[PDB]
RNA sequence: CCGUCGCUAGUACCGAUUGAAUGGCUUAGUGAGGCCUCAGGAUUUGCUUAGAGAAGGGGGCAACUCCAUCUCAGAGCGAAGAAUCUGGUCAAACUUGGUCAUUUAGAGGAACUAAAAGUCGUAACAAGGUUUCCGUAGGUGAACCUGCGGAAGGAUCAUUA
RNA sequence: CGGCACCUUACGAGAAAUCAAAGUCUUUGGGUUCUGGGGGGAGUAUGGUCGCAAGGCUGAAACUUAAAGGAAUUGACGGAA
RNA sequence: CAGCCGCGGUAAUUCCAGCUCCAGUAGCGUAUAUUAAAGUUGUUGCAGUUAAAAAGCUCGUAGUUGAACUUUGGGUCUGGUUGUCCGGUCGGUUUUUCAACCGGAUCUUUCCUUCUGGCUAACCUGUACUCCUUGUGGGUGCAGGCGAACCAGGACUUUUACUUUGAAAAAAUUAGAGUGUUCAAAGCAGGCGAAAGCUCGAAUAUAUUAGCAUGGAAUAAUGGAAUAGGACGUUUGGUUCUA
RNA sequence: UAUCUGGUUGAUCCUGCCAGUAGUCAUAUGCUUGUCUCAAAGAUUAAGCCAUGCAUGUCUAAGUAUAAGCAAUUUAUACAGUGAAACUGCGAAUGGCUCAUUAAAUCAGUUAUCGUUUAUUUGAUAGUUCCUUUACUACAUGGAUAUCUGUGGUAAUUCUAGAGCUAAUACAUGCUUAAAAUCUCGACCCUUUGGAAGAGAUGUAUUUAUUAGAUAAAAAAUCAAUGUCUUCGGACUCCUUGAUGAUUCAUAAUAACUUUUCGAAUCGCAUGGCCUUGUGCUGGCGAUGGUUCAUUCAAAUUUCUGCCCUAUCAACUUUCGAUGGUAGGAUAGUGGCCUACCAUGGUUUCAACGGGUAACGGGGAAUAAGGGUUCGAUUCCGGAGAGGGAGCCUGAGAAACGGCUACCACAUCCAAGGAAGGCAGCAGGCGCGCAAAUUACCCAAUCCUAAUUCAGGGAGGUAGUGACAAUAAAUAACGAUACAGG
């Protein structure tokens, strides 16, 4: 007796397993945006799916009338903030077709690679994992972070650790020690 | 134990309502008092909310009231004369609410002798005037007079003595009284 | 079950506490007082979650013991004393005098009231009967019973109580076009004028009430409290002033007012 | 390709045992225990002026210039009050029966299903070599036969005058 | 005006034989009753009920099994022509 | 081995091992339930000539359903609400040239429930006629009196169903707004100063069963004057009143 | 985030099912298992059985304290500092657990109590206890009982028999403090216009009576009772009354009874004001009690409508209350709740009644185009139960089970005479099973209880076990040289 802590089995498997073309597409996507599993892709789809559903619901009521106007607008704003939606497209019916690729492209995964820094997607991911990259001055180590666009210019190498250039970092130290010994 | 559950009582239709829960205290009903007339006895019973509730037992006496005059007195009861629910309460002689009874009447007579002072059954100079001013107001309905003469006024007790403890009632007058008399006659 | 229940579980706790879903099993059961459990506010919830003058229950208790708190003149020491609508909580250290008044959303707003106004208490009229020795007495929906009220103080009127003495300063007659404050359900916390009174024999007297924005709404009579005459309320009401904006409007207000 | 009769497994079905078990109701008889109730009175005492010995037993021989005085034989009047107890009442349970449900042994019976190679037939399918069916009776070793009436899913949408 | 009855296209249908209804049904709703939900076990077991009976109405499961059916197509075949 | 289809009978891509390889991935398999798929339970939304399925036939109470007909049409103003016509403006705002759309009042042979009275707001007024550009621009002003501007009490409502908005349908859940738990699953937090104090929040929506409230009068029923014992009322008598 | 594929076939299109496929805060299990946050977890079988331990007690400036205790010293010649023990108080009826019953029952929303109880709560509030009125309980009434200390029994048990003292907000008794007004009684005079000296009774609860608690408008004639002012023709005038939709309501009087409730012989601080100079009469801040009326916490009922399968349940109810009545009894109160007497009703194909449920109800859960279907032991709200069934004490509130009394079923301890029991609290064990954790740490939080800032709390949290479920993601990255692709 406190209260049930809520959860969602958020990120959902497809209805057939082996639709070959689909599988291939998924693989391609993964290759493009360096994912560990299809799981991530599924999650992304679910995220987008929900949005699509919401849009549909909104449409099913009259645009001009209130809930549709407001909630939909809010959703659009959120999307824009995230950086999946463009600035040309803020008409709800544009959200309806966002696509998973776009979503993937907004990750701190790729927004490292897109801004240089890493060199080669996987490398960027690795860097993110290994306690480099601070979106603000607070070290993100989730690949699937989703960058805020408003804070995409602020993506730097970490204040601490190497590459940012505070400390050289372990192997380097060892080498130095060896040199000293010599 | 003795309960007042509508859980039991089959149903409006007839289906046997199963024993849903063991019966509660708030549903209870106690053993009957059925007060007789034979030495003054009272036992209280701690009810719901505490609250004592005097059970008359063998109750003698009680203030039976006039209507016409507007009075009552420290008056004894004689016997259970006619109870309209059940005649078993007349054999056993168990005084209860709306049972018809005979009233000692002496006290009443005494009171009258003060009140009007003309006597029923058959000094000082300014008090004479008072007396004159009073009286010839109520002529009384014959039966009552007879009862007075006897020493046994017909009343119906209307305090519930099993609840209240007191055995206070009502001198019978008019149509109701007549009816009661008739009933008595029928019985005897 | 088997007699009076003594606990209040934190989910079952009334929502206008604005308590955490988490952070302990229970919520404070507001004890027997002058206000109804769900339409009340205990002194824990006030001094911990709202004001944050106490970081925890113990602290609140300590404060109470110290006896700087006074809910309606008298002192109070009970953590879970139900201080309800209209009750004046004065903390003597700080001099932060409060009156418990509702927000437009519904929850109890912390109204930092002046010392001169926090002195009387406006209170409704629940009954008008006579007690023993033939003395007429009025009852308030906000706790008190006051002997000897001006004969033309009838049911569902409001009464300015001197509070220190516990008497009657003045009253407002309930009628058409007299400022009213709402204490029930979907319209709880709003403020309006009074237009109609649908009589209805037994089944709840309704009241059509318009606000400053010409937005009409309806409530039951028991859920309405007469606060003044239109323009001059007898109490200082919080920011918003019982208007209750639309959602869109609210959003606009939020995202127009960006003053860093 | 259809039945009878064989073999090997399993499912249920019926079924004597005066079967067995559990529970639910339930007749009659008993009836624990409390509650009230009719009494009953271990004990505890107050107030009565009820006579003391008491060394001022109320402020100096004396109804103490007698004090809730020394305090028990009083006895009267109470108040509280146990076991014990008369009738009720609620009624657990028990005893012996009766009954419904669900279980469960159960000799034997009579079935059905499975399995690849058993036996006597060739019933149906081709007008399947008596055209099939259906209903119904009666017979038979098994398909089955054969009355009667019906049907064509017939082996005919056909014979004009 | 009425019941016991052919031809074409079907745009209507229908799995197709065929159907002027077996049509106006995924462009799904005129009004109603009744019946069916893989095959077998089984119209059995049981209980009811109805009967003089024979039987009728009513009506299981266990268990079993990947087909049972329908319509037609080409064949093969027929003591059919 | 194989859910199923099936593979095995000396050439197994299906058994048993190596390599490769696939799928999912800190998870993946198996078992039973159950939901989807199943329009294979069908209200939406199935079938019944032959595939399972139309009672052999008619009668028939319940139930379920059930033809059409009673107020239609036109005018006259008057509120909005977005597109238009320029931004008249310091990317936002206020009218007109215009619009459709949704109301409201009315008048049309038309009552919307009717009165016993309170308040008659108003001028239908006209009592003195004029503060005053040559005026029907404008109001100090009270006997007859428009009552809808509200009550506060009768009188008696044909009654439903249907639908409207409302008030109530505990919180958690669900949907959902806000917000950097590092991200999220979450959580009700937080946010900003001189960083001496100040400060946003803790929304909104759902749930349609029944009851309450109000508007609507199409649809569907119900009801009423055909021994008119009917309706009204300047009836004129009366009778029973009640008070 | 509306999706279908393999299988009868020689091949074909259907009926049709099987099979696959996807999900499950849906269980189990098989492998495996590095980390972060989150975390269900003996419901399913046996509401089966339970060793051990713990889970309810608790005192403030303020109830009692000569512990022959502590501690001690610069209020006690009745007491005053702390305080074991015990009596008084209050609490133990909450919480926690579990889902056996239970199918118009529970439950959901919705009404109602003008149909009732309600410790607690905060608001309120009682000159009348007297009983003839020339000599009477107040600046303080009584005796007990426990701690203790002593005399013990027992094989044992949270077992308690006798003496000695000893208290109380124990528990019993019991004082003050009237004026007025109204109602019942009363020495006569003087022939009416009649009119009074003076005596008794009247709080609050209790009981039935009985009255008031009004209210649709103006104006009379006069018949019986016949009052005030007469400025002696006659006038008569200003004549009371809450709330509700609604009462025999609130409420106030008259009348009595009453084994006469209540009406502060109460504890901590502080120690003021007038002198009629007594130690006089007086007066502050608080505690607790105590009356009905409020309120609050609640409480029983109660209105309307709504439940899963079954006709291989069509009649049921009504001897033994069924339906209604009348009256009583009882109850806190409504009521066939129970009793007496009478009537013959009441429900039903709009499925009554019966049977089943591997049924506690709802919030909700899973699935997810729309409609649905299945599940809901389980964190919230209700309801039931504490092995079964019964009964009751105390109490505001229990038909309580960490209360009692019994019987059944189970079981312990014994010196055999007798005692004690009830984990569906927590932990743990057996048992059953496909199937479920530590006999851990603490009140810091959360809240709860009391005499109550102070104690307690297996409620609650904290870890432990934990691949129930959920979220986030390491299991190399960048080079160079060396061999191949573009
Ligand atoms: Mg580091
Ligand atoms: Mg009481
Ligand atoms: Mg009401
Ligand atoms: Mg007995
Ligand atoms: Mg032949
Ligand atoms: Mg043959
Ligand atoms: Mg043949
Ligand atoms: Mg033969
Ligand atoms: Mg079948
Ligand atoms: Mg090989
Ligand atoms: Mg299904
Ligand atoms: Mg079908
Ligand atoms: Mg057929
Ligand atoms: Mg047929
Ligand atoms: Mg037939
Ligand atoms: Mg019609
Ligand atoms: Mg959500
Ligand atoms: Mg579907
Ligand atoms: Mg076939
Ligand atoms: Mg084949
Ligand atoms: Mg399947
Ligand atoms: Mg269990
Ligand atoms: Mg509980
Ligand atoms: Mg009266
Ligand atoms: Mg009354
Ligand atoms: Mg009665
Ligand atoms: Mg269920
Ligand atoms: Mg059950
Ligand atoms: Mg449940
Ligand atoms: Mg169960
Ligand atoms: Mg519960
Ligand atoms: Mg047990
Ligand atoms: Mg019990
Ligand atoms: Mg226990
Ligand atoms: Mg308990
Ligand atoms: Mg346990
Ligand atoms: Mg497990
Ligand atoms: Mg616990
Ligand atoms: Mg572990
Ligand atoms: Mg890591």
């Amino acid at each position: 007796p406190r209260a049930p802590r809520t959860y969602s089995k958020t990120y959902s498997t497809p209805k057939r397993p082996y639709e070959s073309a689909r599988l291939d597409a998924e693989l391609k996507l993964a290759g493009e945006y360096g994912l560990k599993n299809k799981r991530e892709i599924y999650r992304i789809s679910f995220q987008l799916s929900k949005i699509r559903r919401a849009a549909r619901d909104l449409l099913t009521r009259d645009e001009k009338d209130p809930k549709r106007l407001f909630e939909g607008n809010a959703l659009i704003r959120r999307l824009v903030r995230i950086g999946v939606l463009s600035e040309d497209k803020k008409k709800l019916d544009y959200v309806l077709a966002l696509k998973v690729e776009d979503f993937l492209e907004r990750r701190l995964q790729t927004q490292v690679y897109k801004l240089g820094l890493a060199k080669s997607v996987h490398h960027a991911r690795v860097l993110i994992s290994q306690r480099h990259i601070a979106v603000g001055k607070q070290i993100v180590n989730i690949p699937s972070f989703m960058v805020r666009l408003e804070s995409e210019k602020h993506i730097d190498f970490a204040r601490t650790s190497p590459f940012g250039g505070a400390r050289p970092g372990r192997v380097a130290r060892k080498r130095a020690a060896a040199a000293g010994g010599e | 134990g003795i309960s007042r559950d509508s859980r039991h009582k089959r149903a409006a239709t007839g289906a046997k309502r199963a024993q849903f829960r063991k019966k509660r205290k708030f549903e209870l009903g106690r053993q009957a008092a059925n007060t007789k007339i034979g030495t003054k006895r009272i036992h209280p019973v701690r009810t719901r909310g505490g609250n004592q509730k005097f059970r008359a037992l063998r109750i003698e006496t009680g203030n039976f009231s006039w209507a016409s005059e507007g009075v009552a007195r420290k008056t004894r009861i004689t016997g259970v004369v006619y109870h309209p629910s059940n005649n078993e309460l007349v054999r056993t002689n168990t005084l209860t609410k709306a049972a018809i009874v005979q009233i000692d009447a002496t006290p009443f007579r005494q009171w009258y002798e003060s009140h009007y002072g003309q006597s029923l059954g058959k000094t000082s100079k300014n008090t004479e005037r008072k007396w004159a001013a009073r009286a010839a107001e109520a002529k009384i309905e014959h039966a009552v007079d007879s009862q007075f003469g006897a020493g046994r006024l017909y009343a119906a007790i209307s305090s519930r003595p099993g609840q209240s403890g007191r055995c206070d009632g009502y001198i019978l007058e008019g149509e109701e009284l007549a009816f009661y008399l008739r009933r008595l006659t029928a019985k005897k | 079950a088997r007699g009076p229940k003594k606990h209040l579980k934190r989910l079952a706790a009334p929502h206008h506490w604005m308590l955490d879903k988490l952070s302990g099993c229970y919520a404070p059961r507001p004890s027997a007082g002058p206000h109804k459990l769900r339409e009340s506010l205990p002194l824990i919830v006030f001094l911990r979650n709202r004001l944050k003058y106490a970081l925890n229950g113990r602290e609140v208790k300590a404060i109470l013991m110290q006896r700087h708190v006074k809910v309606d003149g008298k002192v109070r020491t009970d953590t879970t004393f139900p201080a309800g609508f209209m009750d004046v909580i004065t903390l003597e250290a700080t001099n932060e005098n409060f009156r418990l008044v509702y927000d437009v959303k519904g929850r109890f707003a912390v109204h930092r009231i002046t010392d001169e106004e926090a002195s009387y208490k406006l209170a409704k009229v629940k009954k008008v009967q006579l007690g023993k020795k033939g003395i007429p007495y009025v009852v308030t929906h906000d706790g008190r019973t006051i002997r000897y009220p001006d004969p033309n103080i009838k049911v569902n009127d409001t009464v300015k109580v001197d509070l220190a003495t516990g008497t009657i300063t003045d009253f407002i007659k309930f009628d058409t076009g007299k400022l009213v404050y709402v204490t029930g359900g979907r319209n709880l916390g709003r403020v309006g004028t009074i237009v109609h009174r649908e009589r209805h024999e037994g089944g709840f007297d309704l009241v059509h009430i318009k606000d400053s924005l010409e937005n009409t709404f309806v409530t039951r009579l028991n859920n309405v409290f007469v606060i003044g005459e239109p323009g001059r309320p007898w109490i200082s009401l919080p920011k918003g002033k019982g208007i209750k904006l639309t959602i869109s409007e609210e959003r606009d207000r939020r995202r127009a007012q960006h003053g860093l």
